[PDB]
């Protein structure tokens, strides 16, 4: 799960990295009374959602003027921030970060995640800050300098002298660095991190390490052993989908077609989705039915799916399970008339009972094609959804 | 066949579980040679007919058992494959899913250091039809055969198994090396042991977005798989940095797109098939 | 370094370890407040001392009455404790510590060390408590359980559940176990203690498991990085001639013979000592001028190895080292005349000089042999305590 | 010779420091091929007419030494020992005194896992006479030669090198493993060494209470080494469960005594000598 850019910096405090002095408001009050707080202007504000690209959507600006911070404030909460990193829907802006203006001298980049290819953490830094990273890596890769940590020493300290030495800091910014580098390192074992993007890691004029921005993404798989963590969640930024099906045991993320998918499996739901697409139909979601079949989880599965006002057809590829393609059949016959589906749904079972279970979907008499295989069941979802 | 075969003696950590009873249920009823199982706190019961132990050396010492399936809880399985590690299991399948990715880190770490082999987590572990079943995958679809199938998934590998079956082929050994982004073993682990498998005559091998594994797995049949290998990637219409269900499939940082995937496969020789339903055809081609 | 029981019992305190309610006390007022502050006794009263078999020595006592806490107290305070584990003059008592009684069902045993063998922190758990757990080895080697803590993955519940498990405990008693364990191998890594031991780890009547006992050994080379350790140190507790060498960068033991030997190099230091034993003497004490042998290093080692009275003579054996012969043969001289050194000094030198320094010391007019070789060296100081 | 000659390319870390300059300097004198040194901060500078590196591996790649000498302080070593092997240096010589127990016994595992041979800590280092020395030994009491030394005591090992010079034998290498409880080397590891090395005739093994290596390179001499092993243990007269002076003096929990060590040696064969001044005698009547 993603953190918020405040959050982030509030655990980067408890860790001692350094932050711009700032405040998370819930009101353009809020917001104003933090020009004081801070000092002398101007001040950055900062809408807080998860996406990155704020700053080109026009989410953070530089102001000196508490009427400034206000007016930004009271455009900004409650509205919704869409970014090239969010849908066009964009993510809800709750919290307005106002925080000290920063002195840039320069511009760098920090950052780790787990690399999978190397099975290490592996943190990245760079001369190259205020930049996507990906792209500096495309075309300069010579300037991006990376180090593992040791699973069995944890990060060293010569590891962060490395990379400083390679971003050509010298003096005290070595050490600055280095530290950032070792309480980084030490946040990303500790709090069962996934990401850390500081961007930009900035030397200010003054001739200090700050972190102005901070990208932080937690292991959700660890969450159950970091509770500070865990209360940090903020659903908001979310599609509320999503939550609700996993609340129900069901994997799903919104994409833009109309044909609804219901797989159990996280591959075969991706296969699906491929083999919609394949024979000339745009997959509306991806759902695994990570849990059993049951009539309860597939009829919200159901209503999950058609929340989406685009879909109008359902494919239901169920291949196995815990469940009886038979028991599926009813749950599936069961989450249609409940559910009120009114589209048509088509279904490709496999497994005990795969016959019977579409011998009962014939017999519903509700609108639900039991395939035979599945390109079959492909090819009739793609043709329920021509012309609709 | 590989990793596991007839003579394969197993102990099922968290064996009295729901999962794990369920399962080594299924297991015995396949024939897999389980011998017992571990739940701290019930050691000296016994359980599906099997000792139950407190410990995983206690387990092997009174079986000699050298492979573990885990079926324990997310929060304490590193401590679970550990033990196993340590008390001289050498195969590990671990079906657990959720994992925190730190433990897993550490774990493969582990495991290679202790020359163990693991295949896991969130996968639905290993089966040689005809001989030994351990995991969750429906032993119902398979037929002893020549194809080995290797597959970051589990409800994709049974199309696979089901489209060699039908076409008469067979499967030599499925392995399910699991969804999550670092498994004890990737592609490249396993293609070798098809590769030196007499009994594999061609491969199977189904992959996914997010990683290099891969891209990796391409590289290396290129220059080391002789054998005939068709694959298919999952998620092509995949939305970048969204986690697909497995907690692996993500595309991370603009890499790992099925659609590279495929390219680095088809560079490397490999049979692509666009569609999932194709791989009994493809598999016919090549033999 | 040693720390005290009393001192071990808050530390496992801190890390959530069980010990008996208690109060280290200095004065007898102190201990017999700690009654009331207790609850009801009958009372545990320890005199506070590094060294262990207290309890054979009278130092542990189980009291009913404030005025015999009191009693206790006085009778100790100020006083030193001869255990079979000091030497004959003891350890300093200058605390008390007052504690619960507890109700022992059974006494175990827990502890761990740094294993050189297996290059590991191995825990080590048994049935035998309450009794050394040496002779437990020798005699019982099936009753002793271990577990090495992997450098990779840190201390792991399994290992807990084995050693609790072998020692045939059950239901929360297996829990309890391995908490403790994991917090003992946790506080053994995290202030770079060399070693642990519980004994007795007792099983209460009640059911529960608690620490009666607790000795902690810190690594000496990792304070600089265990600063509340650090403090903890109780010079009292040690020959203060240690301390005082070690300030001088010297390294001093003293032993039962009459022999002093100042030696450069630990190993040429026992070695020095093992000859003079070998030729009939008695080695008086160890003592390695591991600095540079200057005038003043030299001097501060007389005075440390005359400090005690049963020294007749003196060898210095000195091998290299960063001063030439002719410098420290100055060094020695000087330190004989200004620490107005009364006993014969026997001279081993080698390397620069060698013989010029030899000069130097014959030529000084001071009781100093220069020796001609290492055998020739022992002989004479043994032959220079015949009848002394 | 073992571990070092004249074509050992050597850099150092804490050049710039006392007992960096100091030593190095030492070395240069001798001939040791000083390629450069490190030491964060300092790095584009010169020191005793070589390069100064602010890492390791800007210090390998510069010049390609293979091996390091450790002048780091104890708060820093692990640090720096870390460094060298990360940047593929294939032999270090630590001489740094005092570095926490548990800092050597993760790197120990470090050393051994990633194949990386090192001497020390707290050790005096190594010397092959004529050829190359790093370490704190004086190379005027060394004469090329055919005994190999193997100690755990730097003023030992130089009792022992003047004996076998004085006799004429001469030393083929110098080996001080140092005084701590968990050296990077051991004795059986640097026994094999001089067992395998054509120039070394004959081994002088010296060592100390404290800890079971004696005895264990006692077994292994036996079993391996068909050299003659003239032997010397310092402590008979040593207390128990007192240091005396290096670290891993120490005899814990009544084991590892002086005697214990002589007995073993004896009973694997070695010649063992009482006292230290006979090493010379013992070996020319091995020889
Ligand atoms: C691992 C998993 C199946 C366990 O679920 P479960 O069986 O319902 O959980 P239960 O609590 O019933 O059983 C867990 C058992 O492990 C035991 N256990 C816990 N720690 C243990 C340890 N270190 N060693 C051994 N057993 C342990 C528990 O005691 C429990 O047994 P008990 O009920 O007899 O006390 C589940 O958490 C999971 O990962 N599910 C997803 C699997 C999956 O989807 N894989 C993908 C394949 S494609
Ligand atoms: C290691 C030891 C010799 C260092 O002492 P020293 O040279 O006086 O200490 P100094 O501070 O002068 O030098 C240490 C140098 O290491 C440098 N250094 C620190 N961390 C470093 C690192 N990670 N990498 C490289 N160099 C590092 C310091 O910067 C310093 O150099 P500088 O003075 O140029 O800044 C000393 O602590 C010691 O261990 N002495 C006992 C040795 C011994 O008795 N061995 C037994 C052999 S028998």
């Amino acid at each position: 799960m993603n953190l918020h850019e405040y959050q982030a910096k509030q655990l980067f405090a408890r860790y001692g990295l350094p932050a711009p002095v700032g405040y998370a408001c819930t009101t353009p009050r809020e917001a104003e009374e933090a020009a004081s707080k801070i000092g002398a202007g101007p001040w950055v504000v900062k809408c807080q959602v998860h996406a990155g690209g704020r700053g080109k959507a026009g989410g953070v600006k530089v102001v000196n003027s508490k009427e400034d911070i206000r007016a930004f404030a009271e455009n900004w909460l409650g509205k919704r921030l869409v970014t090239y990193q969010t849908d066009a829907n964009g993510q809800p802006v709750n919290q307005i970060l106002v925080e000290a203006a920063t002195d840039i001298a320069k511009e760098l980049y920090l950052g780790a995640v787990v690399d999978r290819s190397s099975r290490r953490v592996v943190f990245m830094a760079s001369t190259e800050g205020g930049v996507e990273i990906e792209k500096v890596a495309e075309e300069t890769p010579h300037l991006i300098h990376k180090v593992a940590l040791d699973p069995l020493t944890g990060p060293m300290p010569y590891q962060g002298r490395e990379l400083a030495f390679k971003l050509g800091l010298e003096g005290k910014l070595v050490q600055q660095f280095t530290k950032i580098f070792m309480g980084l390192a030490t946040i990303f074992l500790e709090r069962d991190l996934a990401l850390i993007e500081i961007n930009p890691l900035v030397i200010t004029k003054q001739g200090d390490l700050i972190c102005l921005d901070g990208k932080l993404g937690a292991d959700g798989n660890a969450l159950f052993r970091q509770p500070d963590l865990r209360e940090m969640r903020d659903q908001s930024q979310e599609d509320p989908r999503e939550a609700q099906a996993a609340q129900w045991e069901l994997n799903y993320v919104a994409l833009d077609g109309n044909i609804g998918c219901m797989v159990n499996g996280a591959g075969l739901a991706m296969g699906t989705m491929d083999i919609v697409k394949l024979h000339g139909g745009e997959p509306a979601n991806f759902l695994d039915v990570g849990g059993g079949a049951t009539k309860e989880r597939v009829t919200e599965a159901f209503k999950i799916i058609l929340s989406d006002d685009k879909v109008k057809a359902v494919l239901v590829n169920i291949f196995g399970g815990i469940v009886r393609c038979d028991l599926i059949a009813d749950g599936i016959i069961g989450a249609v008339a409940e559910v009120g589906v009114n589209v048509p749904v088509v279904v490709r079972l496999e497994g005990n009972n795969a016959e019977l279970g579409a011998k009962k979907l014939a017999d519903s008499g509700l609108n639900i094609i039991a395939a035979k295989g599945l390109t079959d069941a492909a090819q009739q979802v793609v043709a329920a959804v021509e012309g609709k | 066949s590989i990793l596991i075969d007839k003579n394969t003696k197993v102990i099922c950590q968290g064996f009295t579980g729901s999962q794990g009873t369920f399962h080594s249920e299924q297991a015995i009823a396949y024939g897999t040679k389980m011998v017992g199982g571990v739940t701290p706190g019930k050691g000296g019961t016994t359980h599906l007919g099997l000792p139950v132990f407190n410990t995983v050396r206690e387990a092997v010492a009174a079986t000699g058992a050298t492979a573990s399936v885990i079926y324990v809880p997310a929060p304490f399985c590193k401590d679970s494959i550990l033990e196993a590690i340590d008390a001289g299991i050498k195969l590990i399948i671990t079906i657990t899913e959720g994992i925190p990715t730190l433990d897993m880190l550490t774990v493969k770490v582990k495991l290679d250091e202790a020359g163990v082999r693991m295949i896991g987590p969130n996968c639905p572990g290993v089966i040689t039809p005809g001989e030994c079943k351990i995991g969750i995958q429906p032993g119902h679809i398979h037929k002893p055969g020549k194809v080995g199938i290797v597959s970051r998934s589990g409800t994709l590998t049974y199309e696979a198994v089901k489209q060699t079956t039908d076409y008469g082929f067979g499967q030599s050994t499925c392995v399910g090396i699991g969804g999550d982004p670092i498994p004890g073993s990737n592609f490249i682990d396993i293609l070798e042991m098809f590769e030196k498998d007499p009994q594999t005559e061609a491969i199977v091998m189904i992959g996914e977005i997010g990683g290099s594994a891969e891209e990796e797995a391409a590289a290396y049949i290129k220059e080391h798989v002789t054998k005939p290998v068709v694959g298919y990637i999952a998620g092509v219409t995949a939305p970048k940095g969204k986690r697909m269900g497995h907690a692996g499939a993500i595309i991370a940082g603009g890499k790992g797109t099925a659609d590279e995937k495929f390219a680095a496969l088809e560079a490397a020789g490999v049979k692509t098939v666009r569609s999932l339903a194709d791989i009994g055809e493809a598999l016919k081609t090549v033999l």
